């Protein structure tokens, strides 16, 4: 154990967080892949920054409140099931909480300086208290039984939003994500695209495996460059009309469509959207 | 294949096999492009393939990996780097760590560089989703982005879900289906494919063999079914068969017997999750139909 910047325990097979008071000048500590059970002696470690507890078995967040200074803690794929201990991690710009037993979104109203928050593969059913995070960038609920998009018109900052395999049933609550340039609603019950109107900075728009049986709505979509439509409903030739406006759109996934049955389906795709280079998952000659 | 591309192949497994040895959490980083070329490149092979591969003696039959890219480099130095040996992967490639990128993308580059001596089935974590693994599409937009996860998803519909090893040996990840009546309802599915919540192809890769049930009983997974002892034998006298070969559960030595020996389920990841210590196993068949197991130590 020397006095470095960086410190990596992975895969160590280490059960207690015994006697780390000696690192002096600690900034970054990897123990991903130990048998650690509970969070313990991480007091005098006062100048550590980023915390990596991937993949352990902490069954409750305690004892972080020394590490005032810390930025990017990742307590993922463990054995969490409410949200706590974070409210002193004032200066923390990442939080990762994959795949845990989390059943609620709280204690989460003084990381002001938060930029990046995932909450995949939990138990969230609803979207709260997110009000306070004004610097969120992206924002990452996927793999959750959510079942209605809402409290999210204070995240004027967020540029990605990933909502795959929730429970949704109608797009909305996006009217103030002005600056939102990747959307990823795909593996929901949505039946109809709408509720766009004002992320024109739509870089990538991802809806797949869902209901939709029309493309309308999406014509000021002018930068799109990905759409992610696989697995639907559509039926109608005369949609694809609505991204001919997107003259920088280079992949489009229609496959497993009413549309592929046609057996004139590559071409009609690249005839009608000469732009694109990728259409499902091979290349346009 | 252009020679051009052979030789920026070699400098991939190069760099994927320079941490060989080294601290178990190296990443070696390959650019974007670099593995979306093995992502289209495999796709090619395994669509002209059939999706029911027919292998025939030598080839060693591995488990899960689940990520574990230095317990699967661990497995090419017992059994021996390709083109040494050849080569049958069960399915489960991906999984949890931040290593399973370099497992899929060196297993990936012995498919393109050996496609006829190297094989790779379809496991349950090679699904088009995030429904109900998160650990693999973690890892790609976090390394990458969300886009290279998709282009996996393009390449893991594509993958074949059975193989019989000489007629004598049926391979797959799960298990036997209550729909399985022909070899012929395999070949009939159609890649590429999402893996369905139900049917044929999910059963294959779903179901798990079990000691207290009697014919087809509910999964506790949620997915799929488990089947008894007596399906096994009737399965195997039918299509004139030796030995199912399956994997997609753990097992404390890396292989364990099922129906008086009829049935055996590998794994290949040893030391799995956190404190079950488990041990990995590859099943060797010669050119006798003779299978040896060898074990891994975690
Ligand atoms: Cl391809
Ligand atoms: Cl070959
Ligand atoms: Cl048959
Ligand atoms: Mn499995």
């Amino acid at each position: 154990d020397r006095d470095a910047e960086d410190v990596d325990l992975n895969h160590y097979r280490i059960g207690k967080i015994e006697g780390f008071e000696v690192l002096k000048k600690v900034k970054t500590l990897c123990l991903r892949q130990n048998l650690i059970k509970c969070i313990e002696n991480l007091e005098e470690l006062q100048s550590l920054r980023e915390l990596d507890l991937y993949d352990n078995q902490i069954k409750k967040i305690e004892n972080l409140e020394a590490l005032t200074e810390l930025e990017i803690l990742d307590i993922s794929f463990n054995l969490l099931r409410n949200i706590e201990g974070v409210d002193k991690l004032t200066r923390l710009k990442k939080l990762f909480l994959v795949n845990n037993k989390i059943s609620k979104i709280e204690n989460l109203s003084n990381l002001h300086q938060l930029q990046m928050l995932e909450l995949g593969s939990n138990r969230i059913r609803a979207i709260e208290n997110i009000d306070t995070l004004t610097n969120l960038e992206s924002l990452f609920l996927g793999k959750n039984k959510i079942t209605k998009l809402q409290n999210l018109d204070a995240l004027t900052n967020l540029t990605v939003l990933s909502m795959q395999s929730n429970r949704l049933t109608k797009i909305e609550g996006l009217q103030n994500l002005v600056n939102l340039r990747e959307l990823y609603l795909s593996h929901n019950g949505i039946e109809v695209i709408e509720g766009l109107e004002n992320n024109n900075k739509l870089t990538m728009l991802d809806i797949a495996s869902n209901r939709i049986k029309k493309i309308e709505n999406i014509s000021h979509l002018t930068e799109l460059q990905e759409f992610w439509m696989n697995d639907n409903l559509l039926e109608s030739w005369s949609d694809l009309d609505e991204l001919k406006g997107a003259r920088s759109l280079e992949t489009v996934y229609l496959e497993r469509n009413p549309l592929q049955k046609d057996p004139q389906y590559r071409r009609k795709v690249m005839l009608a959207l000469p732009s694109v280079r990728q259409i499902d998952a091979t290349f346009v000659r | 294949m252009s020679d051009s591309e052979k030789l920026n192949l070699d400098s991939i497994i190069g760099r994927l096999l320079e941490v060989q040895g080294s601290r178990p959490g190296k990443n070696v980083q390959l650019t974007e492009n670099e593995i979306r070329g093995l992502c289209l490149k495999s796709r090619e092979i395994f669509l002209s393939q059939p999706i029911l591969l027919e292998l025939e003696a030598p080839l060693k039959i591995c488990g899960d990996i689940h990520g574990q890219y230095y317990d699967l480099l661990r497995l090419f130095e017992y059994g021996g780097f390709p083109p040494e040996s050849n080569y049958l992967f069960l399915g489960d490639y991906v999984d949890r760590g931040k290593q399973s990128l370099e497992t899929i993308c060196l297993l990936l580059a012995y498919k393109i560089k050996y496609p006829e001596n190297f094989f790779l089935l379809r496991g349950n974590h090679e699904c088009a989703s995030i429904n109900r693994i998160y650990g693999f599409y973690d890892e790609c937009k976090r390394r990458y982005n969300i886009k290279l996860w998709k282009t996996f998803t393009d390449c893991f519909n594509c993958l074949p879900i059975a193989a019989i090893v000489d007629e004598k040996i049926f391979c797959c990840h799960g298990g036997l289906s209550p729909d399985l009546q022909s070899m012929e309802q395999i070949r009939r599915i159609m890649r590429p494919t999402d893996v369905p919540d139900q049917g044929l192809l999910c059963d294959l890769l779903w179901s798990d063999p079990d000691k207290d049930v009697q014919g087809w009983g509910e999964n506790d997974r949620g997915v799929s079914f488990t089947f008894g002892a007596e399906v096994v034998a009737k399965f195997l006298h039918k299509h004139d068969l030796d030995l199912i070969c399956r994997a997609h559960q753990v097992v404390e030595d890396g292989y364990e017997f099922f129906a008086k020996r009829q049935l055996v389920t590998l794994f290949s990841a040893p030391n799995y999750c956190g404190e079950f210590d488990n041990a990995g196993a590859m099943m060797s068949v010669d050119e006798t139909l003779m299978c040896s197991f060898q074990i891994l130590k975690p």
